RNA sequence: GAAGACAUUGUCAGGUGGGGAGUUUGGCUGGGGCGGCACAUCUGUUAAACGAUAACGCAGAUGUCCUAAGGGGGGCUCAUG
RNA sequence: AAAUAUGUAAGAAGUCCUUGUUACUUAAUUGAACGUGGACAUUUGAAUGAAGAGCUUUUAGUGGGCCAUUUUUGGUAAGC
RNA sequence: CACGGACCAAGGAGUCUAACGUCUAUGCGAGUGUUUGGGUGUAAAACCCAUACGCGUAAUGAAAGUGAACGUAGGUUGGGGCCUCGCAAGAGGUGCACAAUCGACCGAUCCUGAUGUCUUCGGAUGGAUUUGAGUAAGAGCAUAGCUGUUGGGACCCGAAAG
RNA sequence: UUGACCUCAAAUCAGGUAGGAGUACCCGCUGAACUUAAGCAUAUCAAUAAGCGGAGGAAAAGAAACCAACCGGGAUUGCCUUAGUAACGGCGAGUGAAGCGGCAAAAGCUCAAAUUUGAAAUCUGGUACCUUCGGUGCCCGAGUUGUAAUUUGGAGAGGGCAACUUUGGGGCCGUUCCUUGUCUAUGUUCCUUGGAACAGGACGUCAUAGAGGGUGAGAAUCCCGUGUGGCGAGGAGUGCGGUUCUUUGUAAAGUGCCUUCGAAGAGUCGAGUUGUUUGGGAAUGCAGCUCUAAGUGGGUGGUAAAUUCCAUCUAAAGCUAA
């Protein structure tokens, strides 16, 4: 970055050499591990797919992506949870539908 | 009600704050009974002084980013660099910060000349019974004060260019207030088919 | 002290100077800003005017800290300077031989431009200056060391 | 035995809800009430030749109407006999 | 078309002379306004009076009024 | 021919506080404010103190933001005092405070829109019966008092009620 | 059919523990109206009084699902300030915090989630003995649906290399602390008044003691105490401070470097809505119902929304003095 030294601007402030901080473990606080991995791997295939997505998963291969995004928002909260959750789907149209 | 030239009042004693009320009478009281529990902790602390050995670090926003103030901690990045371990360093009196980090080298340098400074002070009594007497200091942050760093000599030459430094910031205001615009402009037009 | 109050000097008097024909009876207007808009309008327009309504756009959580900004015109100025050097630099007033003088580190923000200043050389780092601020630094042969 | 994914229970939503709760239920005023408006107004008078001036004093009007019944110019002269 | 009431004026912040400014005004430094310099003393521009004149702050009480003379409205009139 | 008052004693009613305006006293004075806290002590006193922080020293905008000398910090009338001449009467110089007044300056607003420019930024200079709680060789800070204010049980006693 | 196991039982079973009180303060819940608004319904009063449940010597809080936007800061708490401000409010009456700063005080941490697996290493009880706030032995039982060791995000773990540093636990007596006990100067001289001397007057006294109280009136000096310390008693307590008993330990820990890893809490998070409260305002929190996630994700960034970024912390589990 280095601040442009003054008082405003895009970089406002004073540039004091910078250092680098420590990589500190808990900012990779959302970590996937090759044991969650494979471990939520089964458990998907074993509890399978949760009822409410059966008509999602249909929602899209029917109206289209779009319109499920739309039902998975009033299903879901936030907006990037549905859009994670609808794109999650086509990974497992993928699979069993496709190789 | 409202009557005269004076200035409304916004005096919120409506509830019965009567009730609330704490006249400190023991403002004195208070004093000696916290220099006499504070002077017993140290005759039960032996020669430490207290107060352990607090950091220097640089005061947050706009206003007091320009006050060097004794932090808490010392990160655990400073105290490798110091050379002793922080499992260690709070056994020794040397406050250590885990969640403080490091982003300026002046700061740094700062703390690990004040480690050093302070490493060459400690008298460490090894778990024997030998007991070297060497008194008791009654203040480590008294010991070791904070002087704002020098930043730059009382004269100096002047260099002048002509860039009127109103005008440097005027414009980096407006660098910063159309940047966004001027950003999608050169995306509005590096789409050219 | 009880003993000067005008009480005293209205005892056995009667009305305790309050009147007898409209005496002192609890609260006659209402109570603190009441009938602002009624009764009590005319001590309010004059006096109080544009008291009642809203004005500009408000500020949600607003830090008085990102406001700091304390200014200093030229006027004072070199009262940043130590009483000592003053004299020194003031007279032998010369290039290489100019004060840097930190207007942030002596707890002021923007500099302003009021009682001209000396035909002297000056070096003045700040956070930020007027325009007129430092065209009169700059007419005295000075800098200005934008800082932060 | 009857009953059966309906009842029920829970959550929101519409209806009902003086059974109940809270409260309000102008002023002036020859007592109050009714009537009125003297309550924002305007013409003349009362008003006592400056101005001001009251009564539920007197005689009336207003919450509108006007793209001309506004602005400018030209020509003209009205009611009545 | 009175009487009683009522506005103003009765000077130096003036009047007179002179001639300076202007982005106003005029056909025109014509004129307006405002000055330079100049002339003019209390018989300096009526009477009378003046326990000073001018000025700001702040704050109490009061915001039921009533009577008389004369004017005057209602009202038979009323200590209305 | 309104009400309280049979008589005496002792109780008995404009208080305290937070914040304020005025005025005055005092310290200091572009500063002021030691008393949160720390140092100290004969110890709730007294005395000593760092840093902050408060108010002030700059306003103005809704805000982004901008921010106070054409000149001896201006012209004019008036000004106490002081000064020069004069026995005096006065005449002239100087005129602070303050008053009126014409200006200049800083922000607001409405206009102007220069050299330049990532061609839309920039915003010089110049205007306006426009505006401001402004500048124009600072006056504030604190403490105490009278008085007044507000919130308070709030001068003392008193409802029917909720 | 005999013994399991799971669950449910069962007792005047072996041992425990709970209630009630107090309730200044603390922790929640519950919850008003008078009152202010000059009326009154929003609001206010007030997230108060009353009601109810629960603790301690403090409670709670407490090590980041924070503040921030800085050159960043760095648990909490309290105080000065922020500020009667930002903000909320029939934008009426009114209400109204936060970050920064200074200071007081400082303290740091631990579990789940890992093949101990060449070895349950774990603990309750029972009983004997004992050197007992327990130990040891043995026997039950708990327990593999998981107790020990290991690691808690600051990290840290496995394998590998290479060396180095560091000890632990009991007595006894000083000290530290709590309660304490006793000893510790100085006239009862003279005259006067008086019922009485402690009053007046004269002369002295000790004074680290002229605080106070008592005594037949104002008593330092009579009495107790006061002052200065002295010296004993009984506990607490190993804070420390010397000595003495044990070397506990192919015991554990920390440190360097290489590499592969590194699990991190869901009917929760968040969203919809309802009520509610807050200064919080397209919603501060809390709660009810409904939907109900993820893993370089999730929360947060005080104007809802989409897109693109950054900063920043690591929830949904726990402990802790001042």
């Amino acid at each position: 970055t280095v601040k442009t030294g003054i008082a405003i601007g895009l970089n406002k402030g004073k540039k004091v050499t910078s250092m680098t901080p420590a990589p500190k473990i808990s900012y990779k606080k959302g970590a996937a591990s090759n044991r969650t991995k494979f471990v939520r791997s089964l458990v998907r295939e074993i509890a399978g797919l949760s009822p409410y997505e059966r008509r999602l998963i249909d929602l899209i291969r029917n109206s289209g992506e779009k319109r499920a995004r739309k039902v998975a928002k009033k299903r879901l909260g936030s907006f990037t949870r549905a859009k994670a959750k609808v794109e999650e789907m086509n990974n497992i149209i993928a699979a069993s539908r496709r190789h | 009600a409202i009557s005269k030239n004076l200035p409304i009042l916004k005096n919120h004693f409506r509830k019965h704050w009567q009730e609330r009320v704490k006249v400190h009478f023991d403002q004195a009281g208070k004093k000696v009974s916290r220099r006499n529990a504070r002077a017993t902790r140290a005759a039960k602390i032996a020669p430490r002084p207290l107060d352990l050995l607090r950091p220097v670090v640089r005061a947050p926003t706009v206003k007091y980013n320009r006050k060097v103030r004794a932090g808490r901690g010392f990160t655990l990045a400073e105290v490798k660099a110091a050379g002793l371990t922080a499992a260690y360093a709070r056994t020794i009196g040397i406050a250590v910060d885990h969640r403080r980090q490091n982003r300026n080298q002046e700061i740094f340098d700062a703390n690990v000349q004040r480690l050093k400074e302070y490493q060459s002070k400690i008298i460490v009594f090894p778990r024997n019974g030998k007991a070297p007497e060497a008194e008791q200091v009654l203040s480590a942050a008294a010991t070791f004060p904070i002087a704002q760093p020098a930043t730059d000599v009382e004269a100096r030459a002047v260099q002048d260019n002509g860039e009127s430094a109103f005008r440097t910031l005027r414009l980096a205001r407006s660098e910063k207030k159309f940047r966004g615009i001027r950003e999608k402009r050169a995306r509005e037009k590096a789409e050219a088919e | 002290p009880s003993r000067f109050t005008k009480t005293r000097k209205h005892r056995g008097h009667v009305s305790a100077g309050k009147g007898r024909i409209g005496k002192h009876r609890k609260h006659p207007g209402g109570r603190g800003m009441a009938g602002g808009q009624h009764h009590h309008r005319i001590n309010m327009d004059k006096y109080h005017p544009g008291y009642f309504g809203k004005v500009g756009m408000r500020y949600f959580h607003k830090q008085q800290a990102h406001f700091w900004k304390p200014v200093l015109n030229l006027d004072k100025l070199w009262t940043l300077i130590p009483e000592d050097k003053r004299d020194q630099y003031l007279k032998s007033a010369s290039k290489e031989t100019a004060p840097v003088i930190d207007t942030l580190a002596a707890g002021y923000g923007k500099i302003l431009g009021k009682g001209r200043i000396p035909n002297v050389p000056v070096i003045v780092k700040a956070r930020f200056v007027s325009k007129l601020a430092e065209e009169k630094i700059r007419a005295a042969g000075g800098v200005v060391e934008l800082i932060a």
